[PDB]
């Protein structure tokens, strides 16, 4: 549809108090104004999308083909370029800030590269269970269960494609939906999101308009103090 | 002993073709396509040299299946997982993917072989009349 998107860097997590007598955890996202670097139209390129360049860097610390692309296209050089499908209401060479995209208290979703958790075993990875430790249950008691599917040539005689065994976990993309936006800060070019955002403190964080609840907004205010002495 | 039979080798010359698959049926089209690809009709058919011609099939979605097959005969495709049967019906194949239908119906008619996978790539099945293969200067013949 009219999907709207923006990028930032997750700077950390804290909490803030609202009316309705509620405590609300918060993630804080530093959002430098972005810059559309290309627009794909439906007829011309068989689909629609908008290509956004961000994390401005000095021209020196940049590869030559990219800096040539930036000079030819009349942009500011950026370390990152990535694009959002089905962003339409924008043109070329324009600066985009989060204030110009999202209401004060509406619903977004956040994608971010998760926290790399190392080569981890099945029981932490797939929430499997641990063989009993009492009564002397033999030294391999932290395993993926029995991977059996059938013994003897008639039945199965193999392990099933897409089994659940140990492997690499973390450092993969995930997304949390319907997390509302609390407030902004134009001074610091900074935004506040409800909930907990995937990724380490300092990663790259994409915000899109939630597909589940596209335009839905329910306003949430703050809780200005009135106790002084 | 006797005179050794003549057999062309890397002496291949292949001419493109065009058939507009407007109102043909699947299988009767498919055998003709398979033979044209293999070069089975060539006067000098060497069984191991890909002596056959190229082929472009146009207006794939207009092909017809006789009888009530459009609702009763299914095409299956399985991934290697479990519960991976994707089962589609003739009416849905003549709409969603039609070129894949003719492609598969042609491929199965070729032998389990090492040129079969190199023969089948000589079949280009565009779904609609327009194409980008006007550059190769094909001939045009009806119902083959
Ligand atoms: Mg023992």
């Amino acid at each position: 549809m009219e999907i709207r998107g923006i990028f930032g860097v997750k700077v950390g997590m804290s909490q803030v108090f609202t009316t309705n007598n509620e405590r609300l955890p918060i993630t804080v996202i530093y959002c430098e104004p972005n810059q559309v670097a290309g627009v794909k139209t439906e007829a011309k390129d068989k689909y629609s999308a908008t290509l956004l360049s961000f994390d401005t860097v000095e021209n020196k610390k940049l590869n030559k083909p990219q800096q040539g692309f930036f000079e030819k296209n009349n942009l500011k050089p950026t370390k990152h370029l990535q694009e959002i499908r089905n962003m339409t209401g924008f043109e070329m060479g324009q600066q985009i800030t989060p204030q110009n995209l999202f209401q004060v208290g509406e619903y977004v979703d956040v994608s971010a590269i998760s926290k790399g958790r190392g080569f981890t075993g099945a029981i932490k990875r797939w929430n499997f269970k641990i063989g009993p430790l009492g009564h002397g249950a033999g030294y391999p008691h932290r395993f993926q269960g029995s991977v059996q599917a059938g013994r003897g040539g008639a039945s199965a005689q193999r392990v099933f494609k897409g089994k659940k065994m140990s492997g690499h976990y973390g450092h993969e993309k995930v997304t949390v939906q319907n997390l509302r936006i609390v407030g902004f800060d134009e001074a610091n070019m900074l935004v506040l999101v409800s909930g907990a955002i995937a990724g380490p403190e300092g990663g790259v964080v994409l915000i899109r308009t939630a597909k589940k609840k596209p335009g839905v907004v329910k306003p949430i205010e703050l809780a200005v103090q009135t106790e002084k002495a | 002993k006797t005179s050794m039979l003549t057999k062309e080798q890397a002496n291949k010359r292949r001419q493109w073709y065009i058939v507009d698959a407007a109102g043909l049926v699947l299988g009767k089209l498919a055998v003709k396509a398979a033979d044209l690809i293999r070069g089975k009709n060539k006067v000098d058919f060497t069984p191991n040299q890909d002596c056959g011609d190229y082929l472009i099939i146009i207006n794939s979605d207009q092909v017809v299946l006789t009888g009530n097959k459009k609702e009763n005969e299914f095409w299956y495709h399985h991934s290697q997982y479990i519960g991976g049967i994707k089962k589609v019906s003739g009416r849905d194949m003549l709409k969603k993917q039609s070129d894949k239908l003719v492609y598969n119906a042609v491929k199965g008619m070729l032998p389990d072989n090492r040129l079969s996978r190199r023969w089948i790539t000589k079949v280009h099945v565009f779904k609609g009349d327009k194409h980008n293969m006007e550059a190769q200067k094909p001939t045009t013949l009806n119902w083959s």
